[PDB]
């Protein structure tokens, strides 16, 4: 003869439940990304310039060794 | 559920997603938003469960 016991919601109420779309912005601006890309390209160009000039000098040296040995 | 409610659907609140182009993408967006609205309805049903016989 005890009290009625049934599955029921708790005293007061259940906590609020989220349902709305949540997609944060989470990114840099286009200007920053373009600037970083162009800077990387320029740095690579200058490094390649130095290395290619050094390689040209090395090729000239090897060709001169061949010229010395040819006769 | 809004125009001809049957059980207790007149006692819950939700929105109806509407598309504007009539293509697959709009129907996909409608179904995602319907999942969100049914989460809303489930919350309301959880809060308002009454006692009594079944």
């Amino acid at each position: 003869a005890s009290k009625v016991k049934q599955d029921m919601p708790p005293p007061g109420g259940y906590g609020p439940i989220d349902y709305k779309r949540n997609l944060p912005r989470r990114g840099l601006s286009g200007y920053s990304m373009f600037a970083v890309g162009i800077g990387t390209l320029l740095f690579g160009y200058w490094s390649m310039m130095k290395w290619n000039r050094e390689r040209r000098r090395l090729q000239i040296e090897d060709f001169e060794a061949r010229i010395a040995l040819m006769p | 559920r809004k125009t001809q409610p049957y059980d207790v659907y007149d006692q819950v609140e939700f929105d109806v997603p509407i598309g504007s182009r009539g293509d697959c993408y709009d129907r996909y967006l409608c179904r995602v938003e319907e999942m969100r609205q049914s989460l809303r309805i489930i919350s309301q049903c959880l809060n308002k469960m009454p006692p009594g016989e079944i």
